[PDB]
RNA sequence: CCCCACUAUGCUUAGCCCUAAACCUCAACAGUUAAAUCAACAAAACUGCUCGCCAGAACACUACGAGCCACAGCUUAAAACUCAAAGGACCUGGCGGUGCUUCAUAUCCCUCUAGAGGAGCCUGUUCUGUAAUCGAUAAACCCCGAUCAACCUCACCACCUCUUGCUCAGCCUAUAUACCGCCAUCUUCAGCAAACCCUGAUGAAGGCUACAAAGUAAGCGCAAGUACCCACGUAAAGACGUUAGGUCAAGGUGUAGCCC
């Protein structure tokens, strides 16, 4: 068969990573922006459920963790 | 007006359907033979079809008893010189002659196997047959 | 069957390369893309048929010694003859003794491809000298005689779509004795 | 083509063949059968051609099946009593174990027709109302009553936009 | 004379050619039948439609096959098969049903004969497997004395307007068996969910049951 | 797919239907901003009058104006129908004649 | 792309990353070879049963979300705007900086003889010029329509004149891409082909083997015959089709246009 398809595909994917190229500082910002909503976005999950149980504060000895930083 | 589908019926299934819708005015010369002394199978076209998996021919293989101790003859003593003549319906090769002396002496009694075949070959040297042993 | 195509219809038709075939064959007949591998497979064979002739001792001690080598081997498709391309030693001297022993050892040669009797019927075997090294050869004879003196937008329709009126015209319309002498 | 062997099994008219309607007490039926063995071949068949006819005529009854449990295939049923029914099945075809429970603890050709009957009770043909519940709808529909308006105009005498304009 | 004929398919076919480019030729599909049984159809190619149309005709009462007739108005069982990718389910019907079927399935029965029947094509609507894919089928129909000859059985038809009156259509013509038929108390027959479907009433379809011309 | 699958799986499920540009409704009124034509895509060859208008719903949309001849003007109404114009991408309205400030065609 | 040098890398060890045209492009298991063998090609056609998956193209191996030792990543995976197609297989044609094979007989190359290409002149065309025709115009135009222009010819230009006009008018006005007529061209070819028949499942298509296997073929061309000095040679002949090839300005003529 003819590989026209494929062809699509394939500058669909090399234009896409050229692009990732070019802008991967700007998508660097915005992929940092994003974990840190993310991990807020946690934090408050965590913050309802001991204030929607009656608790005033986290439980004694608890400290959310930053499950989503690369270290 | 008639019929060329020969992969369609026969040729007798098609001219009786004809005739009867009046498309075929007069019936041919052999239909009447055919009717009264019709072949055994209707002849109907059929696709040979391959055999697959496990379906095999019905067909078997022809053996007699008789071929055990041909084979044994032809081991032992081989094709005999004497050249076969198989115009003549009644010829007999010294194999043959072989195998009535080995049936009689069977039917004489005698049921060992190595036993009934030595004692056969020393008959036939009795009455002049010449046997010699390949090896 | 492989890719290569070995449904013949015609598959157990007795191939019959004879010269007398050539003259009762129709040149009308257009030859088929495998009845150019009959004869290629043919000139395989008389290739291993004379190279294995040509290297046991027996059948010419005279040809054994001489050790030749066949470059190629295609039979004629007339018929008339095997060439036998066989390749020349560089040696001036030597490619005129292996010639002058092909040509006496190719008459028995004929004889004993009839021994091999599914290639009997062999036409003529016809040795031919590799010009590579030949060629030359006829050159140089010549270059020493020889005397090199005293050294010093229109819109086109879609056919398909195109409209007839054939059946508004079979449609609206269907299409539209005595003899005597002195007659008065 | 309908998938599967034995297509007929999902049809309504398949399903609505069964002859074995549970009494009230029938609560409960356990079907134990195995999937080999040539003694439990009507078991099988009875799991595969009427379990869905036995269960279509009684939604309400559990039916739970139980694959190679024990050596042989039985019915068991239970009752709202707390009484419960061993039925062995076992050498039996599947057409003698639904005439065997039909006998056993199914309802009489003559407690059915009943019900039937008591059904009729329901949609009197004198009533009126809309076509779902009743024969007719209004009384218009009966020849020699005085047909509908919408069909057939009344006399003006009959109608109040003249006995008014009379009276006024 | 006793024959009609009847047009299928008029195609414009394009061949291209080594040197007089793009040509025009004509293809044209069309049967023939005598309303008695006696019906054929064939294929005519010409550079000129009425040359095509000649050649057709003529090849087609050549090529004649024979369609059985339940009482010579409809056809003798229910026929379902495929051509090719082109599908046809035909059903046997009572009179006065007419001839609910595609055009030209319609047309091949008014050749034929046959004026009863319900014909649904599905898949491709290719013209000429529809046509050949029907001839196979009318040509393949089991007849009522072939059924009672096979099954040394009386073939017995029950009529729900003659009440419960046994009507023998078809006696075997050799010796009538004494062993009766096994009856399988359900039978492994594969079934067209459409029939299914709608026998159940869960068939709607806006287009299904329209009232149309006698056909 | 098996019986099992199939009813896994339940029956299926139609796509939601996707709204035309009248947002599922006969017409819509809309206010005129500007007018001007557009070139048809090849093979065709014209300057069909357009027009680009604020409908009710508070979009603005580019609408084809049937007919020889209008005289529409910035700040009129129009009532606007479906109806793709088949040669102009992306003009899905068309202005009815005879409606609002549009009228009807002056003959010949 | 070709040549040289050298690095990451290909190796080991320990961790990651988790992709492939990861493809027999054939899901696992069981069964069948009788039915219809079968859209096509691939790889003979199917049945039972189960799981996975799919529902026009493109957007999209993308966006967002979530997960992940991944941080220019992987997995899962939409929508809006847009279109009447996209796509699969096969056939034919065209084309190939496409293979092989055999060829051209004044013939593609070399070989043979005399030329053209340089000079003057003659003549045609182009371009320029002029108030001042037209047509031909790669092969297949260019001493061509012309076996022929000082006037005439003549159809061109300028000026003047006539208006039922040499004609029961006239027009060399437009259109050879409406045509007849007469031709160029491959042709320094041998094929075209009605009417039938058969194969491919009655698909587009195809139809030859001489120890022959589905083709038969009227007619046309070639051939034969005739002309010239033979039976040789040279003429003549040369179909269908190719180039909407040439010619409306040989004449005629369709359509459109002019009529002080
Ligand atoms: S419905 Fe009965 S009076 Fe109208
Ligand atoms: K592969
Ligand atoms: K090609
Ligand atoms: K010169
Ligand atoms: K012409
Ligand atoms: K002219
Ligand atoms: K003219
Ligand atoms: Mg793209
Ligand atoms: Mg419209
Ligand atoms: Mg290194
Ligand atoms: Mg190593
Ligand atoms: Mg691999
Ligand atoms: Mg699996
Ligand atoms: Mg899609
Ligand atoms: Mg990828
Ligand atoms: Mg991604
Ligand atoms: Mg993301
Ligand atoms: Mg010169
Ligand atoms: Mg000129
Ligand atoms: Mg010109
Ligand atoms: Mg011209
Ligand atoms: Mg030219
Ligand atoms: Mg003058
Ligand atoms: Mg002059
Ligand atoms: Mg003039
Ligand atoms: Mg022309
Ligand atoms: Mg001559
Ligand atoms: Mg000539
Ligand atoms: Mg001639
Ligand atoms: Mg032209």
């Amino acid at each position: 068969k003819n590989v026209l398809k494929i062809r699509r595909r394939k500058m669909n994917h090399h234009k896409y990573r050229k692009l990732v190229k070019k802008t991967r500082f700007l998508r660097r910002k915005v992929q940092e922006g994003r974990l840190r909503r993310k991990q807020i976005k946690f934090e408050k999950d965590l913050r309802r459920i001991w204030l929607k149980a009656g608790l005033k504060e986290a439980p004694e000895g608890w400290q959310t963790p930053k499950i989503y930083l690369r270290g | 007006a008639g019929s060329r589908l020969e992969t369609v019926g026969s040729i007798f299934s098609r001219t009786r359907d004809l005739v009867r819708a009046g498309v075929l005015k007069e019936k041919p010369l052999w239909f009447d033979v055919y009717d009264a002394f019709p072949p055994l199978r209707e002849p109907v076209f059929q696709r040979p079809r391959v055999r697959y998996g496990k379906a095999k021919a019905p067909i078997q293989d022809i053996w007699y008893h008789e071929d055990r101790i041909r084979a044994k003859f032809y081991s032992v003593y081989g094709s005999g010189q004497r050249a076969f003549d198989l115009f003549n319906p009644n010829f007999k090769s010294t194999c043959q002659r072989f195998v009535e002396k080995y049936t009689e002496l069977q039917k004489l009694g005698e049921t060992d196997e190595e036993k009934l075949f030595v004692e056969t070959g020393k008959a036939l040297l009795a009455e002049g047959v010449i046997l010699r042993r390949v090896g | 069957k492989v890719w290569y195509e070995s449904p013949s219809l015609g598959s157990h038709s007795t191939y019959k390369p004879s010269k007398l075939e050539f003259l009762m064959r129709s040149t009308s007949k257009k030859t088929r893309k495998e009845d150019h591998a009959r004869l290629r497979a043919l000139n395989g064979l008389l290739y291993k048929a004379l190279t294995d002739l040509l290297c046991t001792p027996e059948v010419s001690q005279e040809l054994y010694d001489l050790n030749v080598e066949l470059s190629k081997v295609s039979l004629t498709p007339d018929f008339s003859a095997c060439r036998a391309y066989w390749k020349t030693t560089l040696s001036a001297e030597q490619n005129a003794h292996m010639e002058a022993v092909l040509q006496r050892s190719a008459a028995h040669m004929r004889h004993l491809l009839m021994s091999q009797q599914t290639l009997r019927n062999v036409p003529p075997i016809v040795f031919v000298q590799d010009k590579g090294n030949a060629a030359l050869a006829e050159l140089d004879q010549l270059l020493a005689v020889a005397d090199f003196g005293p050294r010093d937008g229109r819109k086109r329709a879609k056919p398909r779509l195109e409209q007839d009126s054939s059946l508004k015209s079979y449609l609206s319309g269907e299409e539209v004795e005595y003899e005597c002498y002195a007659p008065d | 083509p309908m998938k599967g062997r034995f297509p007929i099994r999902r049809t309504l008219q398949y399903l609505s063949q069964g002859n074995v309607v549970f009494k009230d007490s029938v609560k409960v039926m356990t079907v134990n059968y195995n999937t080999h063995g040539e003694l439990g071949e009507g078991a099988r068949k009875f799991v595969f051609f009427n379990i869905p006819q036995i269960q279509y005529k009684n939604p309400w009854v559990q039916i739970m099946m139980f694959k190679n449990m024990t050596p042989s295939p039985f019915l068991r049923f239970y009752l709202d009593s707390g009484e419960q029914v061993l039925v062995d099945v076992e050498t039996k075809s599947n057409k003698e174990i639904m005439e065997h429970i039909r006998k056993i603890l199914g309802k009489n050709e003559e407690t059915l027709r009943e019900e039937e009957e008591e059904k009729k009770q329901l949609s009197h043909p004198a009533n009126f109302g809309p076509r779902k519940y009743c024969l007719r709808e209004c009384i218009c529909e009966v020849e020699g009553q005085v047909p509908c308006p919408s069909l057939v105009p009344l006399p003006k005498e009959m109608r109040g936009k003249y006995k008014a304009a009379l009276k006024a | 004379e006793d024959f009609d004929t009847r047009i299928l398919e008029v195609r414009n076919v394009f061949t291209m050619t080594a040197k007089e480019g793009r040509k025009k030729s004509i293809r044209v599909l069309v049967a023939v039948g005598n309303g008695k049984g006696a019906a054929g159809f064939s294929i005519g190619k010409a550079t000129d439609r009425m040359d095509a149309f000649r050649k057709a005709k003529n090849r087609a009462v050549h090529h004649l096959h024979y369609i059985e007739r339940y009482e010579d108005h409809t056809i003798f069982h229910d026929i379902s098969l495929r051509f090719k990718r082109t599908h046809i389910k035909m059903k046997k019907q009572p009179k006065g049903y007419g001839l609910r079927c595609h055009r030209a399935i319609i047309t091949i029965c008014r050749l034929i004969g046959i004026k009863d029947m319900y014909a649904k094509v599905s898949g491709s609507i290719n013209m000429l497997s529809l046509t050949q894919g029907l001839f196979r089928g009318l040509s393949r129909q089991e007849t009522h004395q072939q059924l009672a000859d096979k099954k040394g059985l009386h073939v017995v038809e029950i009529r729900e307007e003659c009440g419960p009156l046994p009507i023998v259509v078809a006696s075997p013509r050799g010796p009538l068996r004494k062993d009766p038929e096994p009856e399988d108390e359900v039978p492994d027959v594969k079934l067209d969910w459409e029939d299914v479907k709608t026998a159940q009433g869960m068939k709607r379809s806006v287009w299904s049951n329209l009232k149309r011309a006698a056909t | 797919a098996t019986l099992n699958q199939m009813h896994r799986l339940g029956p299926p499920k139609r796509p939601p239907r996707k709204l035309g540009p009248t947002e599922g409704r006969p017409q819509l009124k809309g206010v005129v901003l500007c007018t001007f034509t557009r070139k048809p895509k090849k093979p065709n060859s014209a300057n069909r009058k357009c027009c680009r208008v604020r409908l009710s719903t508070g979009r603005e949309a580019v609408c084809f104006i049937p007919g020889e001849g209008h005289t529409l003007q910035e700040h009129q109404i129009v009532l606007v129908e479906g109806g793709r114009t088949q040669d102009l991408p992306g003009v899905k309205l068309t202005v009815v004649r005879g409606k609002y400030d549009c009228g009807h065609v002056q003959k010949k």
